[PDB]
């Protein structure tokens, strides 16, 4: 809009810090703003479409990567399921450090 | 230390300036209109 | 090197309380100069073991100056051993002069700081003397190992604590440990001639019980023992291990206190000037 | 400012005119006490004088540049071997590198590990050399570039590490973290299989103050194949006797055979159960040793740029004590 | 070599949106809130409010 | 303009339009 | 920070004898600016454990130059940017450039400065490199282990013979250490064996190894466990093995034999 | 007593340092004293409990 935001510019500040390979000069400046008029004073416009970043492929999530389910009584069936569903599943889990 | 508020900014063009009517006695004959 | 922690807009009724936090330590994940407050955040009580383990991966930082805009904090220890600073005593016990201090998570989940201005709470730990932090860590690890102010356990990361314990223990057995064990009766017989000998052995020590309920023959001669001696290797291994026991289960001593003139002890909720070691 | 160390020595292993400043140097123990302590330290079954011979085959010389040591290990990229060989002035150098390799491989075989033979100094900056006699000078505390080198082309310096050996950890372990100030650790990797063994070197940086579990998982294969092939050549007895089972049922037995102190020589106390804890040939701790590390200091940044190298950034020298990694 | 073609903000176009004014002592006075309301219009409906 | 409680009672740029 | 100590007027010659120990270390009680010869003193012969537990509750300090009126000192743990100070060696064997120095009570035949003039006694700890410090204690306790029912250290070419027991006042000064260090280890052994009983029946070559490896990856015994943890932590903490110095000798011979000084930087 | 002790005041030194929190001055002053009287010049008295 013609006046969408009041804007306040602060005063520059310097911050020296003795160091080994020379010096550092972190140079900061504070600011502030506020909207005044009633209602909104801006809007989007989703004009065009850049390339969709993710392909709408089919990655089937396997729940074996999760944790918190009671495994069944006979462990042979557990191993059978694990070895069956992890047959080249591109989400097949590997225990990495944590 | 129990931070407080501060005096708010006022627009430069704020022209309330109506107490000329409301100070002691109002003279409506020609003073009006400027408000 | 002073890190910067910015804040959002909070309530004027809460900065008056957070400002009263000037000696409690925070736990950052990285040490960039500028930083936010949202990053350093902790849920309420629960699984004291999890937090105790998290107190080794993340490094501490003491805060010294608060402003409704930002927060200046001091990276506690990464490269400095003389940064004499002050931190308040938020511990239950009373710490005298020349005491190495230790950070321990708070108990019962009773004491936290529910910050409603932004819906996040910070659980600043408590500072105890080493001597009592060691007993606390010991009691908690014993209780955790048992399950295959009283808080409940978690039993999800109890496996880790009991694991580290039994590893540090299993690698204490050695070909010379049997030679040192075949002397338990010879020690118990000394436990009756002398009083200090009975003193050094506790009451329910689970060895003075063993000492009468089995017998053992002289230890068989190992291989190459005409050349190498084993009891010395065993003793050296035990020194090297036990020198590092109290760390891998609890927290290392982060710094120590030192005063000049005033009262020796600093009762809780008070500022104490400490050197860093 | 920072404070330095000067140590006059022989131009054997670190050759301060061949390399430019800014690379860590190590201090080598006197070999006499190593050869001696072997006599009591090599395990049963193995040789007990082979380190004596391995040392005698390499004939004070005290320092060794990491640039030199990394070459005489398993892990190395042959470019650095070629550099050390053709760029060192010195006579007979490749032969010496071979002998040093044999020395370190003997050291691990004799269970006197090289981490107990190489204390670490700072990065060298200056030197004056006679004919085959040098006096290197390295920092010891503070940040590197507080020094002043007599090059006059680059007064200050940096820290250079062969990029072939620099193993990052966080981006490796995928902590999802954000690079700020990170520590720096020089780590050794042992492997123990009799007459078929080697040593791997690395320089590790991370935010992790306590390596521990991090290396225990990083070097999983090494620990695995080291715990099982490590007890080899030790005569273990036959199947353990059932008397070895330490009886536990007898602690809180109200009715059981008992014996007060003061009557334990050979009385009518023969009724006590026998228990022979007999441990002969099992895996001791020195058998399961696989790695050792030591803290070096703090680091901002690592960039790779040239022979490949790795320039540090604002290295602050803070040397710590050694550490075992066996569990 | 290469120069550094500087750019002014006031000479851009976006400047129409915001009124820029320098407030020197703000960082000091920024310790408290400023807190000014604005307005809201209202129709004169029949029937007594 | 900072006041106390005391009280009373261009150029030519190239742009697209 | 620097501390001066009120030296009373002792005597001629024996003061000049104290004037030879201008690099020793002495434990103050409180960082201050005024001290006296009485508080900075220990009995000449006592148990190594109380001296060890005293070295952890006090503040270290190095003796600088000593004027016959008063002597100056500076603590170690605190300092300004880690300055330089000389530290006289007192160990049995030398330390080389680039080592970590520790402070242990005199496990060997002690040294006790007998001030017969002023009726005080001084006792100084010893300086050792960490590697050999962690092993000299073990040699000492191993010698006593066998007598409850050979001894050679090597260092920089030369070899020492660990003077025989009670060559000094007695070996009673190093008894309690022996007794604790053996009892706690036996405790750890027995508790561990009780916790998994069948640990000693597995195949010594295969089964035990598979257990110790699959464990590395994915009268109540428990009261005894808590007690053992507590005691082992308390004992491991008070064993030195935490260097407080690092030798940095610049412009000097790379090795300092026992007796003469050396330039060391505080950690 | 009357003039039991002397006391010497020296020039005060101003020493500044900078941090993110701003300026951190530190004043200091050296001073020393000499014991004038020959013999003792002060005495304790535990008066009241």
């Amino acid at each position: 809009e013609k006046a969408s935001e009041s804007y306040f510019m602060g005063q520059m500040q310097v911050a020296r810090t003795e160091s080994g390979g020379g010096l550092h000069l972190q140079l900061t400046q504070p600011r502030a703003n506020v909207d005044l008029g009633v209602g909104f004073t801006a809007a989007y416009a989703a004009a065009a479409l850049r390339a969709p970043v993710t392909d709408m492929g089919n990655l089937p999530q396997n729940l074996f990567a999760t944790r918190g389910a009671p495994p069944m009584l006979d462990a042979d069936a557990d191993d059978y399921l694990r070895r069956t569903v992890n047959a080249g599943n591109r989400l097949a889990p590997v225990p990495v450090f944590g | 230390i129990e931070v407080h508020s501060h005096r708010a900014l006022f627009d430069i063009f704020k022209r309330f300036r109506s107490d000329d009517n409301n100070l002691y006695g109002a003279e409506f004959d020609a003073l009006l209109g400027t408000y | 090197m002073e890190v910067d922690i910015a804040l959002p807009t909070l309530s004027p009724g809460d900065l008056s309380a957070l400002q009263r936090c000037e000696g409690r330590v925070v736990f950052l994940e990285t040490l960039r100069r500028h930083a936010t407050l949202r990053e350093v955040a902790l849920p309420c009580g629960g699984d004291v073991l999890a937090a105790m383990a998290a107190y080794r991966r993340r490094f501490a930082a003491v805060i010294t100056r608060v402003t409704p805009h930002r927060m200046l904090a001091t990276p506690l220890g990464v490269g400095g051993r003389g940064q004499s600073l002050v931190l308040q005593n938020t511990g239950p016990f009373d710490l005298t002069n020349g005491d190495h201090v230790c950070l321990v998570p708070p108990l019962l989940g009773d004491e936290c700081l529910r910050l409603t201005s932004a819906n996040l709470e910070l659980r600043f730990p408590m500072t105890l003397p080493l001597a009592q932090a060691r007993e606390l860590t010991a009691r908690v690890v014993a209780r955790a190992a048992e399950t295959l102010q009283l808080p409940p356990p978690h039993r999800d990361n109890a496996e880790a604590a009991t694991r580290s314990l039994v590893l540090n223990m299993i690698f204490l057995l050695n070909e010379g440990a049997v030679i040192l064990l075949s002397l338990i009766p010879n020690l118990l017989t000394l436990g009756a001639q002398d009083g200090y000998a009975n003193a050094v052995i506790q009451l329910g020590s689970a060895t003075r019980e063993l000492g009468q309920l089995v017998r053992q023959p002289p230890p068989p001669l190992p291989q190459d023992h005409a050349r190498r001696f084993c009891v010395f290797e065993a003793l050296e291994a035990w020194i090297a291990s036990a020198s590092r026991l109290g760390d891998t289960l609890g927290t290392r001593p982060v710094a120590r206190v030192c005063i000049f003139d005033g009262p020796p002890t600093v009762p809780p909720g008070e500022k104490a000037a400490v050197v860093e070691v | 400012r920072a404070r330095l160390i000067r140590q006059v020595t022989l131009a054997d292993f670190c050759e301060p005119q061949a390399e430019r400043p800014g690379l860590v140097v190590l201090a080598l123990r006197h070999p006499a006490d190593l050869a001696g302590a072997a006599y009591a330290a090599t395990p049963p079954g193995k040789n007990h004088r082979d380190l004596e011979e391995a040392w005698l085959a390499l004939d004070r010389a005290s320092v060794v540049s990491l640039n030199f040591l990394v070459a005489a290990a398993e892990n190395a990229d042959d470019a650095l071997r070629a550099h050390v060989t053709t760029n060192y002035r010195d006579r007979r150098t490749a032969a010496r590198l071979e002998r040093f390799a044999t020395v370190l491989r003997a050291m691990i075989r004799s269970h006197v590990f090289p981490h107990r033979a190489l204390h670490v100094l700072g990065g060298l900056l200056g030197h004056v050399t006679q004919d085959r006699l040098a006096s290197v000078t390295c920092v010891a505390r503070g940040d590197q570039e507080a020094a002043r080198t007599n090059d006059m082309a680059a007064r200050r310096s940096q820290v250079h590490v062969p990029a072939c050996a620099l193993m990052d950890v966080d981006r490796e372990l995928r902590l999802g973290g954000d690079d700020g100030l990170r520590f720096a650790y020089l780590v050794f990797v042992y492997t123990q299989r009799h007459r078929r063994e080697a040593l791997r070197v690395h320089v590790a940086v991370s935010r992790l103050p306590e390596l521990g579990d991090a290396l225990s998982f990083l070097l999983a294969g090494t620990r695995v194949d080291n715990a099982i092939h490590g007890t080899d050549e030790a005569d273990a007895p036959a199947a353990p006797a059932a008397a070895a089972a330490f009886p536990a049922y007898l602690f809180n037995d109200p009715r059981s055979a008992r014996c007060p102190t003061g009557r334990l020589n050979t009385p009518a106390a023969e009724a006590l159960p026998v228990w022979a804890p007999d441990m002969r040939g099992r895996a001791t701790r020195n058998s399961c040793m696989y790695a050792a590390y030591v803290r070096l200091g703090t680091v901002e940044r690592v960039v790779r740029r040239a022979l490949p190298l790795a320039h540090m950034e604002r290295f602050t020298w803070d040397v710590g004590a050694w550490e075992e990694c066996f569990f | 070599c290469s120069t550094l073609s500087l750019v002014r903000f006031l000479e851009l176009g976006l400047s129409v949106a915001c009124v820029c004014t320098k407030f020197p002592e703000l960082s000091y006075v920024a310790e408290g809130t400023i807190q000014f309301e604005v307005q809201q219009p209202m129709i004169a409906r029949d029937g007594p409010h | 303009v900072i006041a106390n409680t005391n009280l009373v009672t261009s150029a030519r740029v190239r742009a697209d339009l």
